[PDB]
């Protein structure tokens, strides 16, 4: 989980500082502006570990 | 807003920016959207989200 960034927990963590409106030059919060977001799976990554 | 002619809505949040030589007033990013501004009757900047 330290060589990737855009892991399965980190997904809503990068989707959580799109909305306070701070460092907004990342291209992840804008496929969020128009509805291509990424959805987490069905299990958490703590319960498969 | 209606921001010279150009149409649209977001947030305004203030932040000293530089380089807007003399003529180059809006910033826009790759995409086509409206990403920076420069208001002509203040020499104030901005950034839009």
């Amino acid at each position: 989980f330290d060589k990737v960034k855009l892991s399965d927990v980190g997904f809503v963590e990068a989707y959580n500082n799109c909305t306070g409106g701070q460092e907004v030059r990342d291209l992840l919060c804008v496929q969020s502006f128009n509805g291509i977001k990424v959805l987490p799976p069905v299990l958490s990554e703590s319960q498969i570990s | 807003y209606d921001l010279y002619g150009i149409t649209g809505q977001g947030v305004f949040k203030e932040v000293k920016a530089d380089y807007y030589n003399s003529w180059q007033t809006l910033l826009y990013d790759v995409n086509g959207n409206l990403n920076g501004f420069r208001d002509l009757t203040t020499n104030k900047t901005y950034t839009i989200r």
